[PDB]
């Protein structure tokens, strides 16, 4: 029973279900591109994110004097239709390793339960789907459907290891902070991934280390679906609520500041780092956002857009949000539901939580530095395997995390750059 | 002589002031420089908020500081795509006024007659339909 029934390959025919050419929501009149279903609400552009951004149209660096010494930039990277196939393999692994952990079981079926809400209308009582939430299939004809999804695996940008989770916006609305939630577009590769010291010591040194362990995708990937869940859900918080570092001289000395959206995805102490006081307003002021959308679910009189009922399209916001049906059929907010459906996206899908079972090595804090930018194929199931990553079961890379040992396991993982 | 220093970013300023109406503060942040054609992490521009909310006298105000009638977000929307979509007829006729494109497309191929008649704004497509065939 796995979580992606195809086994894709970039150069199978597109049958315009599965497998089509897709439009994405772009500044310009960019031209379509091949685009994978893997599952229910997913797909997977094995492309670099030309289109989301109107200023990083070209995969060009930044002057060799401007570029800073954590990023790696190539611009022919993802470009020819092997590493597309060999990319397209990866991602749709790393989902697979993800979904083999009730853990991540878990978090993706909140994914794609959590559908951006249909906040969309201008009339007061009828519901609608926001646009930018959707995607331009292509028909045979040459025609274009328009279909929801609710996640989109793209590659990455000019900087090749910018990751990141990013939604297109409302004139009106705080999609990402309202509660309505939006179309996640999250720039990956599975042929990346970054260095670490297993010495804490070292890895929070700036100056030392030169990324003894590698990260498993599979936490890097899981990491950046944490913030899908999030947005999915409309309950981040806004990326300039940031963190005066005081427990890391190095941080303090550059005045660098960590945002609590990171610092919570990231989870075990860091999340502690916000204070008592302001997780108490926000999951107060989320609560309050879950009220405002079953308000706007009991006015509801109307749908446009679909075949799809009214009482129908309500219900499938009752399951996202789990929102309480009284006998007359008006939703409501039980603050103990909504406390268990907060903290479960807040706390309990985590980085640390997810590297405790996943068993890996990973780094113990986000307020550390990276050391190293390593290559890797995690496509060959003698390199990398579903349910072990790199650490294979019966052989010697199982034992000390020796296969996510950058030495011990020295084929597996070619140094690009050096950060330190 | 008469140096300020600028505490905060007046762009942001200026977008939120857009977005909910308050003329005086976009009238009070212009006299202190504010830049007309800031942009929000979404391509968002003051004309676009205040013609999406539906300020008359803010969006005059901004189009005599020089603001683009035609300026996009990261969509393709232009400030008269917007104002069309929520029903504002005096903010259209101001735009077309000022020689807004009334053929920009976005992302999906819409214009802003297209959005009209998707949100049941007949008096505003009949209008941006004559502007097209004038
Ligand atoms: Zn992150």
């Amino acid at each position: 029973s796995p979580f992606v029934n195809k086994q894709f390959n970039y150069k199978d025919p597109v049958n315009g279900v599965d497998i089509a050419y897709i439009k994405i929501p772009n500044a310009g009149q960019m031209q379509p591109v091949k685009a994978f279903k893997i599952h229910n609400k997913i797909w997977v552009i094995p492309e670099r994110d030309t289109f989301t951004n109107p200023e990083e149209g070209d995969l060009n660096p930044p002057p060799e004097a401007k570029q800073v010494p954590v990023s790696y930039y190539d611009s022919t990277y993802l470009s020819t239709d092997n590493e597309k196939d060999n990319y397209l393999k990866g991602v749709t692994k790393l989902f697979e390793r993800i979904y083999s952990t009730d853990l991540g079981r878990m978090l993706l079926t909140s994914i794609v339960r959590g559908i951006p809400f249909w906040g969309g209308s201008t009339i007061d009582t009828e519901l609608k789907v926001i646009d930018t939430n959707c995607i331009n299939v292509i028909q045979p004809d040459g025609s274009y459907r328009s279909e929801e999804l609710n996640l989109v695996i793209i590659g990455p940008s000019a900087d090749i290891i910018q990751f990141e989770c990013k939604s297109f916006g409302h004139e009106v609305l705080n999609l990402t902070r309202n509660g309505y939630g939006s179309t996640q577009y999250i720039r990956f590769s599975p042929d990346f991934t970054f260095g670490f010291e297993e010495s804490l010591e070292v890895d929070t040194n700036p100056l030392l280390g030169a990324g003894k362990f590698a990260t498993d995708p599979a936490v890097t990937l899981a990491h950046e679906l944490i913030h899908a869940g999030h947005r999915l859900y409309g309950i981040a918080i806004n990326p300039n609520r940031v963190f005066k570092v005081n427990t890391n001289a190095y941080y303090e000395m550059s005045g660098l500041e960590v945002s609590f959206e990171e610092l919570r995805t990231f989870g075990g102490h860091d999340a502690k780092f916000i204070d008592s006081l302001q997780e108490n307003e926000f999951r107060l002021y989320y609560y309050n956002k879950f009220k405002d959308i079953a308000s706007t679910l009991n006015k509801a009189k109307s749908i446009v857009g679909t075949t799809a009922s009214l009482q129908y399209m309500k219900n499938v916001f009752k399951e996202k949000y789990l929102l309480s049906e009284d006998t007359s059929g008006k939703f409501s907010v039980d603050k103990l539901k909504f406390d268990k459906l907060y903290k479960m996206l807040t706390e309990i899908y985590t980085e640390d939580n997810f590297v405790k079972f996943f068993k890996v090595l990973n780094r113990k804090t986000y307020l550390n530095f990276d050391k190293a930018v390593f290559k890797i194929n995690i496509v060959p199931k003698v390199n990398y395997t579903i349910y072990d990553g790199f650490n294979l079961r019966n052989t010697n890379l199982a034992a000390n995390f020796n296969g996510q040992n950058t030495e011990i396991n020295n084929m597996n993982f070619t140094k690009l750059k050096n950060f330190t | 002589h008469h140096h300020h220093h600028h505490g905060s970013d007046l762009g942001k300023k200026l977008l939120e002031a857009a977005r909910a109406g308050q003329d005086d503060e976009v009238r009070i942040l212009m006299a202190n420089g504010a830049d007309v054609n800031a942009v929000d992490m979404h391509g968002y521009t003051p004309l676009h908020l205040a013609a999406a909310v539906g300020h008359l006298e803010i969006v005059e105000v901004l189009l005599k500081a020089g603001a683009d009638v035609n300026a996009w977000d990261q969509v393709g929307k232009t400030p008269l795509h917007l104002a069309a979509k929520w029903g504002h007829l005096e903010i259209v006729e101001v735009l077309l006024k000022h020689g807004a494109d009334v053929n920009a497309q976005d992302w999906m191929g819409r214009t802003p007659f297209d959005l009209a008649i998707d949100n049941g704004n007949e008096d505003i497509a009949e209008v941006l339909q004559k502007a097209a065939k004038l």
